[PDB]
């Protein structure tokens, strides 16, 4: 149905404010918060949101607090302020998925449409993108298994219309635009090796360890398409491909012709100037 | 072909752009079309008729 | 009689709520509503920000309903928002940022509580995208006329003060109406959540997806932006060739603005792409 | 002063050499600053705008 959204900064900027206003009492669980957008095109696109008081309980995870006055008294002000965004869905800053979202989420199912689910970091230190989209759809399986609530990972981009970029540009001073060049080419040359590293080196050490030491069926039936695209390159032997290293290597050749006849082009100027400004300025200095 | 001259029926002419909705079907010139105050994007276009036409 | 140093600090939330608010900031007068916590006489900090809706009327005191303002509070007081309201802002396109008889009477009339009173004008219509220079407002005694007008201390960030300074508005309207300067705060939730957000908003997903897409263009979109590029540099080096004639004849002074030197330069730069995702095609056929 | 120019000397080799990796960060960043003030002033220029004449 929704191939990809949009996530617009202000949502998790009022996750740093979920963050501020705790107060430092010592819970910081994993506060839900009710999150608006905009249903009506294909894509979505989240404008803003807001928060209602949620509470579990310690030791039995099937304990949740919602409001549903809370809820049409804000998304009823919220609309009589701006009527262009609905309700969508909701979304919690816990790291771990658990048990009891498939009832925290089953009551905006009921009242309100089919609502996105997005997991987030309490913690900025993870490198990778903290906005996953998962629809709340339910899929039938191949083995039996009775259908139950599915949460599939649609892709997410973090994006500013108009205002937004000129905030954060202005806030910030320090982080850089586009800049095709040398450093911002070259500082994704360096990193990208971590990037990676930091992703496949997390995921597959608890990857192995649920191989030999797992049970619950975790969907094995997708580690066989796991390792089969992992296996769709089997070392090729670069014999057809030569040609192709012969092809942008002779794009090298061209590069270097361009370097060195248009930086010779640029030593006129330099090279001109060096003699005709240090023997004139010389000999008519006394 | 991404960004062409308007003309205003008020006289001052202006340049706009083009909106990741529509297409170059309709911009092609000739067409009379519509624009916005905010960022002078284009929603649809604008047919013309005459008086007694109507 | 006494007065101070006073600076108003502006977080992102109230930014952002005023940069939302200025996407809906329409021709039409909006109302809003300022929160916040004194924690002394020469400071005052901003949390709460939120939107009121439009009316008819536009920006007036029988436009504030209590009943509903009063409302929003305390439906604020029964959540983790403990912060008594500071002040109120709105927008002023087209006409400037300036402060008409009917703002300055309800700033009158909503200022007999908070001694302070706050007061900003956002306007994202007419000003550029390259800042988003904002100022606040400020509401002077009538009965200061005869002795000086700001006793204001610390007159080292008047300076910064001074970056609004159009001719007409601020000097043009100066007289009982002054302003004051603006801070900010960042702490490091904000800045590496901010942040490594942007520099995310700027990358990719898995973040080696679409570097192969540009490794491998360069073979087949890039080499036609390659063979233009030699068509510039050609097209420049026609006149190079004339170059040598008048450098050999005069010498003296310079007539063409054109350097024909960083143009070269930069296109030596997006002709470097090749040599540096050759690397890049190296390791992913590698490994 | 004969043989205390060198030890005295060294000194200024000091304060000269110290000048090396200052001059790198000022040559590497103020440029960094000038594509930065150049990206700014050139995305002043929008395509909406009015034709005089
Ligand atoms: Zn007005």
């Amino acid at each position: 149905a929704v191939q990809k959204v949009v996530v617009h900064p202000l949502v998790l900027l009022s996750v740093v404010d979920h963050f501020n206003r705790i107060g430092k009492v010592g819970n910081q669980k994993r506060v839900v918060g009710v999150l608006l957008g905009s249903w009506q095109k294909k894509v979505l696109d989240v404008s803003n949101s807001f928060a209602v008081p949620f509470d579990e309980d310690d030791k039995d995870d099937s304990v949740w607090f919602l409001d549903h006055d809370y809820l049409e008294n804000m998304y009823g002000m919220f609309k009589k302020v701006n009527a262009r965004e609905r309700i969508v869905g909701w979304y919690h800053t816990g790291p771990k998925l658990h048990k009891n979202d498939i009832a925290i989420n089953e009551l905006m199912k009921r009242y309100c449409p089919n609502s996105v689910l997005v997991i987030i970091d309490v913690k900025p230190k993870d490198l990778g993108l903290p906005t996953e989209a998962y629809i709340s759809v339910e899929e039938v399986h191949d083995d039996g298994t009775p259908t139950s609530k599915t949460f599939e990972h649609v892709t997410s981009e973090i994006g500013a219309e108009e205002a937004e970029e000129v905030g954060v540009e202005h806030l910030l001073r320090d982080i850089k635009d586009t800049t095709v060049g040398t450093l911002s080419q070259r500082i994704t040359n360096q990193v990208h090796g971590l990037k990676g590293l930091n992703s496949k080196l997390l995921d597959i050490r608890s990857y192995l360890e649920k191989v030999a030491t797992g049970k619950l069926p975790i969907n094995h039936q997708i580690i066989y398409q796991l390792q089969d695209v992992f296996n769709l390159l089997p070392d090729v032997s670069l014999q057809e491909f030569v040609k192709a290293f012969y092809l942008k290597t002779n794009d090298q050749m061209v590069v270097v012709y361009l370097a060195s006849l248009i930086r010779s082009v640029v030593a006129l100027h330099n090279l001109i100037n060096n003699k005709i400004a240090n023997r004139d300025a010389e000999k008519k200095e006394g | 072909e991404e960004k062409f001259i308007v003309k205003a029926t008020n006289g001052p002419r202006y340049v706009v752009g083009c909106r990741r909705q529509l297409d170059k079907s309709k911009l092609k010139p000739g067409t009379r079309v519509a624009l916005d105050m905010t960022t002078l994007t284009i929603m649809r276009y604008l047919p013309r008729e005459v008086d007694p036409l109507v | 009689a006494v007065d101070t140093a006073e600076q108003v600090y502006i977080s992102s939330l109230a930014l952002l709520k005023m940069l939302k608010h200025g996407r809906a900031g329409v021709p039409m007068e909006v109302m809003g509503l300022m929160l916040g916590e004194f924690v002394d006489d020469y400071t005052v900090r901003v949390i709460d920000v939120f939107a009121m809706p439009q009316s008819g009327t536009g920006v007036s005191v029988e436009a504030v309903d209590p009943v509903f303002q009063a409302k929003m509070l305390d439906m604020l007081k029964q959540t983790g928002r403990p912060e008594m309201v500071v002040g109120w802002y709105h927008s002023h396109p087209g006409f400037g940022c300036w402060l008409s008889g009917v703002d300055i009477n309800t700033q009158q009339s909503f200022e007999a509580l908070s001694e302070r009173a706050v007061a900003v004008v956002v306007d994202p219509i007419q000003s550029v995208k390259g800042k988003v220079v904002i100022d606040a407002f400020r509401l002077i005694n009538a009965n200061m006329m005869v002795l000086g007008h700001e006793p204001r201390q610390t007159t080292s960030n008047l300076g910064h003060l001074n970056k609004p300074s159009i001719q007409a508005l601020i000097h043009g309207l100066n007289r009982h109406y002054y302003s004051i300067t603006i801070n900010y705060r960042k702490n490091e939730l904000e800045q590496k959540m901010l942040l490594n957000l942007h520099k995310k908003s700027w990358m990719e997903g898995l973040t080696l997806q679409d570097y192969s897409e540009h490794c491998k263009h360069n073979e087949s979109v890039v080499k036609e932006m390659l063979e233009l590029a030699k068509n510039y540099n050609k097209a420049v080096e026609e006149e190079d060739k004339m170059t040598p004639e008048q450098l050999a004849i005069k010498n003296v002074g310079k007539q063409d603005p054109k350097r024909h030197l960083e143009e070269h330069v930069d296109v030596l730069m997006t002709s470097n792409i090749v040599q540096c995702l050759a690397a890049m095609l190296d390791t992913v056929v590698f490994k | 002063d004969l043989y205390s120019r060198y030890k005295k000397l060294q000194q200024e080799l000091e304060f000269l050499e110290v000048q090396e990796e200052y001059i790198k960060d000022e040559q590497k960043n103020l440029k960094k600053e000038f594509l930065h003030a150049q990206e700014e002033v050139k995305r002043i220029q929008s395509i909406p705008l009015v034709i005089g004449q």
